[PDB]
RNA sequence: UUGGCGGAAAGGCCUUGGGUGCUUGCUGGCGAAUUGCAAUGUCAUUUUGCGUGGGGAUAAAUCAUUUGUAUACGACUUAGA
RNA sequence: GCCCUGAAAAUGGAUGGCGCUCAAGCGUGUUACCUAUACUCUACCGUCAGGGUUGAUAUGAUGCCCUGACGAGUAGGCAGGCGUGGAGGUCAGUGACGAAGCCUAGACCGUAAGGUCGGGUCGAACGGCCUCUAGUGCAGAUCUUGGUGGUAGUAGCAAAUA
RNA sequence: GGAAUACUGCCAGCUGGGACUGAGGACUGCGACGUAAGUCAAGGAUGCUGGCAUAAUGGUUAUAUGCCGCCCGUCUUGAAA
RNA sequence: GAAAUUGUUGAAAGGGAAGGGCAUUUGAUCAGACAUGG
């Protein structure tokens, strides 16, 4: 019910986000997830880092280059959670995946394109209050992800731009809701109200 | 007359199947806007079309259609079951499908 | 001989059927199909058109009008399973309609003069009724379609 | 041209080829029942070839009909042909592979006379 | 067409000025059938070969030969109008 | 009760995997939903059983017809059939105007063993039916004899002064 | 004090939507509705309409896609080993 | 003048075997019709 859906990764729980986003692909819907670095995992940071290290120990013994690949970027840590939830080795699998992109920060076209949240994967709705959790960006960095600051710099630059944009918007939506006021109470308006409009 | 559609959109998700055996004879469709088996009861018997392109023209057209119909609902979330004159190709798991408003017993 | 010959051979007598028990009883149309009722046609050449129902013919079909001058649909046969009955309804009191039946439509290119004159006879009266209600004409001239958002199983019509 | 018959139903139109006839040239497609002690085919594990068995038998009523609706009868010459004089709606003639080109024109003319269907006209047809 | 802004993958965004089509804001005059009671009836975007008229531009790499900072063979690195 | 300590092994790794923390965890309750070659109803194949019917009246009485039930299978028993060399009988069978044989992601019959046809190639003999007869049916036996591959343009073709 | 409702159960109570099937082939049977002649949903589908022709459709075959599928033969309690 | 095995031509597929099953897309190929006044 949209050609492409763009999800703000912020405040979302990896596995549950991964679950919904994967079903979306297998049902034909294009997805792009942005702001992967402000994704959460439940349970405090030491446990999650520890987990990532357990994953780090796995490599093909005779040639570490053919053994499992350890991707450190938040976007790509997420891509792993997702991939495991899709028969990625079948034709249909590869197709499902190709409908999906993940980004750290939110790089252009998407930056002027609406984003949605996924409630059933939203931490604040989901995690019980008091329960400790983890920021995906912080976790990545600690296991070697290089671009935390770069993406941080780029985001504030973006956010300045977005504010100005949103401020013009609001100002315009003032003029409309204003200049409307006259028509807002007019015979046509009363008619529309009779039919619920 | 920007819009001309007289069908509801649907997606072709799977054949009927257990965990390790599928049954190509029945197809599972998710109709847009339908969330409960109660809702989906409205669509039972309606006709569906899967609509595709080909290279060879036939009746001077490169569009082709596989017809079928919704036969019962499926599970608790509005998914519906469908049989087709042929049997949906399978590469089409994820493809759009069209669910008409006739036969109408409005 | 290439092959020995059968010792049997079946009868070439064709048998007659058993006296079948399936009497034709009349189709009783759903409550909302009531003459004068506006229909949305769902399929066929004039799918989308909103149309005035006039009469239930003896081959189960619905005699349909339009009116022609309103939306180009002529008097015509329509099948009841390919129609939605709206709740909107025009009076069909002063409309002839007696002559119209199965053999009227019988296939015996052109367009018969009778057809063209009956259209004007029936339409003039219908249009005269349609006009007493504001935006009805316009309504009927305009085609029906689903918009993003519409749910057939929910909508009233 | 033929009687009436119910819809001819095949039941299993695929061949039934010997197991592993696709694996070694040495092993001909002709059906052969696996006897091996461990054999997955003989034991019928999901996923392998079906084997022939009596449940696939054709409806007595439509069995042996060719799509035209007639049992075929093999036919060497005009005398043979004429055994189907009375049974035109029922049998159709197929002319032996070894009938000479000219003797075929004769069987053909006669069939025509008698209204008997020929299943392989265009025998050694000149033209 | 006047200004501007956008480098995270900006390749898009805002703006000024006229011109042109449409305008269902509203009131008229015509048209539609016979595609015959559903079935095939709106055209999308990719490549790629050709066709016309305009603007445009006018090289190199390989083999062979050669160096030994290189080399099992390929490969590498040099030189030659 | 849950949780924590007690709790040490060798390639990297397994609640099946992802991942899940008012659970996607633990105890309990309530509904709905998914799905076996099972159960219910129906068609068709076969097997077994029971029953009817050549009384004069065209073509199968080991037949035709009606009805109910049943179907897993190694070793193994029985049955009904498919196919081969030759033999008696018969179609006054097919054939140099093309026998047999061979080739053919061409056709048709049969659950199957198989049968049949077209086209191509070929050149001298051959087949159906009732019987008779066996030196009668292959994937295997480190089976026999022959023929052929991958290996591979590979190992190599460097002792004895040139 | 007089009710209602829930819960559970019964109706040879009335109705809507959807799906699969349509074996059989003159007549014999049991019934039903009729004052009647007749009618019928009563020992298995009919009726009306339409569509297809270098085609609708079916067989085969190749390939893709979903799911599934270990090497046969052998001896063995147990073999993909 | 078969098979194994081979050359050339044509068509097709091929991200650590290939082959098989049920099903259908797509391409190729093959059918069954048969008759009604002019």
């Amino acid at each position: 019910v949209e050609p492409v859906v763009v999800i703000d990764g912020k405040g979302h729980l990896v596995g549950r986000l991964a679950s919904v986003v994967a079903k979306q692909l297998l049902n034909g819907q294009k997805i792009v997830v942005v702001r992967a670095e402000e994704l959460n995992i439940s349970g405090e940071f030491f446990r999650n880092k520890l987990k990532y290290h357990d994953f780090l120990r796995k490599a093909t013994a005779f040639n570490k280059t053919r053994g499992p690949f350890h991707f450190r970027a938040p976007s790509r840590i997420f891509y792993k959670a997702l991939r495991g939830m899709v028969s990625h080795k079948t034709a249909r699998g590869k197709a499902a995946l190709e409908r999906l992109k993940v980004f750290e920060g939110i790089p252009p076209p998407y930056d002027k394109k609406k984003r949605v949240v996924v409630p059933q994967a939203l931490r604040v709705l989901r995690l019980k209050p008091g329960r400790k959790y983890t920021t995906l960006g912080k976790l990545s960095t600690s296991v070697g992800w290089k671009y935390e600051d770069v993406v941080a710099k780029l985001e504030a630059k973006r956010k300045v731009s977005s504010a100005e944009y949103y401020a013009k918007k609001r100002a315009f939506t003032k003029k409309v809701a204003s200049a409307n006021a006259t028509a807002a109470e007019s015979d046509v308006a009363k008619q529309l109200a009779a039919l619920g409009y | 007359a920007e819009s001309h559609r007289l069908y509801v959109k649907g997606k072709h998700l799977s054949y009927q199947r257990s965990k390790r055996v599928n049954n190509p004879n029945v197809s599972l469709i998710k109709i847009e806007g339908v969330a409960t088996p109660q809702d989906a009861q409205f669509y039972l018997g309606k006709r569906i079309a899967y609509v595709y392109r080909a290279s060879k023209e036939v009746r001077g057209s490169k569009i082709r259609v596989m017809w079928g119909k919704v036969t019962r609902t499926h599970g608790n979330s509005g998914v519906v079951r469908a049989t087709f004159r042929n049997n949906l190709p399978a590469k089409t798991f994820g493809a759009s499908v069209r669910i008409f408003l006739y036969p109408s017993n409005i | 001989s290439a092959q020995k010959a059968p010792k049997w051979y079946p009868s070439e007598d064709v048998a007659a059927l058993k006296k079948t028990r399936k009497a034709a009883r009349p189709q009783k149309l759903r409550a909302s199909l009531v003459p004068g009722t506006v229909l949305i046609l769902l399929a066929g050449r004039f799918r989308g058109k909103r149309v005035v129902y006039l009469k239930h013919l003896e081959d189960n079909t619905l005699l349909i009008s339009g009116p022609f001058k309103v939306n180009g649909v002529p008097l015509r046969r329509v099948n009841a399973r390919y129609v939605i009955a709206t709740s909107t309804k025009v009076s069909v009191e002063g409309v002839n309609v007696e002559k119209f039946n199965v053999e009227y439509f019988a296939k015996e290119k052109e367009i018969k003069a009778e057809r063209v004159e009956d259209q004007k006879v029936v339409d003039k009266a219908l249009i005269a009724e349609i006009k007493k209600t504001p935006l009805l004409k316009q309504y009927l001239s305009a085609s029906f379609s689903l918009k993003n958002g519409d749910k057939p199983h929910m909508l009233k019509f | 041209a033929s009687l009436p018959h119910p819809k001819i139903v095949k039941k299993h139109t695929k061949k039934f080829k010997r197991h592993h006839s696709d694996r070694y040239h040495r092993v001909a497609e002709n059906w052969r029942k696996q006897k091996g002690i461990d054999s997955v085919v003989r034991r019928r594990f999901r996923g392998n070839i079906s084997q022939p068995k009596i449940g696939y038998g054709s409806n007595k009523k439509t069995k042996f009909l060719s799509p035209s609706g007639h049992k075929t009868f093999l036919v060497a010459n005009v005398k043979d042909l004429e055994t189907l004089t009375m049974h035109t709606k029922t049998y159709a003639a197929e002319i032996a592979h070894n009938i000479s080109a000219k003797n075929r024109v004769v069987i053909l003319a006669r069939a025509k006379a008698l209204g008997i269907k020929v299943t392989n006209p265009k025998g050694r047809l000149a033209l």
